[PDB]
């Protein structure tokens, strides 16, 4: 949870970035803009953020995400339109119900309000179950008769459960992967 | 209702100034800096001046003065943080105002009546919410509008160099703009008296003062406010197109002395140049200023942007054009050697192009043979260009009989298509027609790309 | 008297200095210095901080 | 022309009574609300506004 330290267009230094990593999605600013940490020097971390850096002020709190740029896999994202990160410009026109963008805008890439008809794969209860195998299929178009839900990659283990057919989003769970004791929930995305 | 408007804060009034560097102020105590962030520099002779804050470090702001930096004492200068970005005062009373290139009235009239105080970066259209033009404009210019069509909603800048009557072609556009009324948005940057008076004798004698608004920003104004007089001119457009419902037509001009206005401020910052000097980030720049054209989906009403842009050299290779070129779709391209020939306009319709015209033109929306037409000319200007370079290298003799009938018509294309009086308001059909008169100069056999069925139905 | 009050106030909590120096009119000059121990308590409460060491009437 | 400029200077006494109409509204629009709107001028200038920086906590 770091500060703004320097704001120069994109470009933004935020001090008090300890422990920060490179390439990692920090929400720079009040408004959350997303902004990827590509220079580290001691405790400060050069930000450029991807959206209007204009307003940002010296001591806007800095969140650490944890994670690289990372963009949601998964039903949803077939016909959909999408900016340079993954934002939807339709979700976001509809929700914001204006013709501009907002700054910082929240929206998920892929939308959790559509029940999605899924159809478990193959793989059981109990089954062993590694990086990107298919543990389902999911109706998306006429065209994706099948958008076979894949198994995150390096993420691996054994089966604790396993979901039924039926009209699933998202947010709910799918399957859940027991590997060295710690269960892991594994999603539609 | 806007009732947050009733509201004040008061501003802190820094004296801790320091590095007074060329365009650029510096503040060495700043408490709690914002970037981007407009600012009141009172000198010791008590003139006010806006400045924008070009960078905070962890108590500076690097300030740039629009009004120039000349006079600014390091001991007597107190500098307030009005607290925002530079918010031009809008109105729908706004049109038939002269500006100066902050946005300050110069007709000795009063201050704008604000209707809303709108920022000048403007906010970023959704891609979903914009509408692809696809409504040509009859700008009235044979060798524009038969073969660079200009769509409402298209930003299409009017590449030039120093001496050309660019000027005049846009003006002539400006005046002869009518659909196959526009509201106007002129922006001067850092144009000598001459070309701004022009600008405006033309306007008040066609009658487009009564629906224009003219930013002013001449050669001897300050040569920072030549970086804000685009941007406030384009939000005077955005509102009065999306929100008024208007068609503006925006006319940004010199916009060469805009990107050395960059170049002058990219300079005193002591950053990574690019090329020739120029910011890296002036296509980022240059894109924010372009990307304000067009249509939105909720809104009926377009900025018809046409950046006038005078090459250095008329090079399209140097920065300026090539990065207006890369964001601006389409380009009129005024020729010096056309010009020194006497055609009027000097357009030269080799490197002129427009990206929307495919789709904004033919098809019913003007006549079924624009677009052949337009490919016929354009290939047979070509070859004689190709042929009159050749009869020039070798014997004239050595030249096929396609080769001379196209310098013939290569002759008569420069003097009698492309050679257009000012006030001639030639329509897209009775260009068409004469395109037609050049295109019959040929035997049908050797029309290649007029499509058979069109070929038939009108040689 | 108190919408004196706050203007100091209101200048004091954005300038967030521990030392002030309010210059006001001739007039106000008695208000102020009756109020001074009540601008500094109100200033202390409300910037979640010490109360400022010193205000001085210019 | 110099008719013209005649008809125009009458013009401009046409302009100017046509001008006379609108802005006699502007003086009577103002007197109707210019106390309601002192008396939110006057509110909001010494309204108590004390909020320190989002920053500074």
């Amino acid at each position: 949870y770091g500060a703004i330290y320097s704001v120069s267009g994109p470009v933004v230094i935020a001090e008090n970035m300890i422990g920060c990593a490179m390439y990692e999605l920090v929400k720079v600013g009040h408004d959350n803009l997303v902004g990827e940490v590509i220079r580290i020097d001691g405790d400060k971390a050069t930000i450029q953020v991807y959206e209007e850096t204009a307003g940002l002020t010296v001591g806007d709190p800095v969140l650490r995400t944890g994670k690289p740029l990372s963009v949601e896999l998964g039903p949803g994202l077939m016909e959909t339109i999408y900016d340079g990160i993954q934002r939807p410009l339709k979700a976001i026109k509809e929700e914001s119900q204006s013709i501009y963008i907002p700054r910082g805008i929240d929206t998920p890439a892929l939308d959790r309000t559509i029940k999605w008809q899924f159809t478990p794969g193959k793989f059981q209860v109990g089954d062993h179950i590694s990086g990107g195998d298919i543990y389902g299929s999911v109706f998306e178009n006429s065209l994706i008769s099948s958008h076979k839900i894949l198994l995150p990659p390096r993420s691996r283990g054994t089966i604790t459960w396993i979901a039924p057919a039926g009209e699933y989003t998202l947010d709910e769970k799918i399957l859940e992967v027991e590997f060295d004791g710690k269960k892991s929930d594994f999603t539609l995305y | 209702a806007v009732e947050q408007g009733f509201n004040v804060k008061p501003r802190l009034n820094y004296n801790t100034v320091s590095g007074v560097n060329g365009p650029l102020v510096i503040l060495e105590k700043v408490k709690f800096p914002r970037y981007n962030e407009i600012v009141n520099l009172t000198l010791p002779d008590g003139t006010v001046r806006q400045g924008q804050v070009l960078e905070i470090r962890g108590d500076r702001a690097i300030v740039q003065v629009f009004e120039g930096t000349s006079g600014i004492d390091v001991k007597k200068t107190t500098v307030e943080f009005t607290g925002e970005s530079l918010r031009i005062p809008v109105s729908e009373d706004m049109l038939g105002r002269i500006f100066d290139g902050s946005g300050r009235p110069i007709d000795n009239g009063p201050k704008v009546f604000a209707e809303d105080y709108l920022d000048i970066n403007g906010s970023p259209i959704n891609p979903y919410a914009r509408i692809y033009p696809e409504e040509m404009i009859s700008t009235g210019v044979s060798a524009i509008d038969t073969m660079n069509s200009i769509a409402r909603g298209q930003k299409i800048p009017i590449f030039s160099a120093s001496g050309l009557p660019h000027n005049e072609i846009a003006a002539q556009i400006c005046r002869q703009a009518g659909l196959v009324n526009f509201s106007i948005v002129f922006a001067a940057m850092g144009v000598n008296l001459e070309t701004a008076r022009f600008f405006k004798q033309d306007f008040e004698e066609n009658g487009s003062l009564e629906r224009t608004s003219l930013f002013l920003n001449l050669a001897n104004d300050p040569t920072i406010e030549r970086i804000i007089t685009p941007r406030l001119a384009l939000t005077t457009a955005e509102y009065l197109a999306y929100q008024t419902e208007r068609h503006v037509l925006t006319i940004l001009t010199d916009m060469s002395s805009y990107a050395d206005a960059l170049r002058e401020v990219s300079a005193a910052r002591e950053e990574v140049p690019g090329r020739r000097g120029y910011p890296g980030y002036m296509y980022t720049d240059l894109s924010t200023i372009y990307e304000r054209a067009g249509r939105v989906e909720g809104r009926n009403g377009s900025i018809t942007q046409i950046p006038i842009l005078t090459m250095p050299n008329d090079d399209i290779t140097h920065p300026i054009p090539d990065l207006t070129g890369y964001i601006t779709e389409g380009q009129i391209f005024v020729d010096r050697q056309l010009h020194n020939k006497g055609i009027y306009p000097p357009i030269n319709v080799l490197p002129s192009l427009s990206r929307l015209m495919k789709s904004a033109i033919g098809e019913g929306m003007t006549r079924k043979d624009h677009g052949d037409v337009s490919n016929q000319l354009y290939a047979k200007y070509a070859i004689g260009k190709d042929a009159a370079a050749m009869k020039a290298v070798v014997g004239e003799e050595a030249l096929s009989i396609e080769d001379k009938l196209s310098l013939e018509f290569l002759e008569k294309f420069e003097k009698t298509f492309i050679t257009q009086g000012a006030y001639e308001d030639r329509t897209v059909f009775e260009s068409l027609d004469q395109a037609w008169s050049l295109l019959r100069i040929y035997p049908k056999e050797m029309l290649n790309r007029i499509s058979p069925k069109i070929l038939d139905e009108f040689y | 008297k108190p919408i004196l009050q706050s203007l100091i106030v209101e200048a004091l909590l954005k300038l967030l200095e521990p030392k002030a120096i309010v210059k006001a009119l001739e007039r106000d000059v008695d208000l102020i210095e009756s109020m001074k121990d009540d601008i500094m308590r109100e200033y202390g409460e409300k910037a979640q901080r010490a109360p400022l060491e010193e205000i001085v009437i210019s | 022309e110099q008719k013209n400029a005649g008809g125009v200077g009458e013009l401009e006494k046409k302009a100017e009574a046509g001008v006379q109409g609108e802005l006699a509204e502007i003086k009577k629009i103002a007197e109707k609300k210019k106390d309601d709107v002192v008396k939110i001028l006057i509110e909001t200038v010494i309204k108590p506004s004390a909020e320190v920086h989002i920053n500074a906590l």
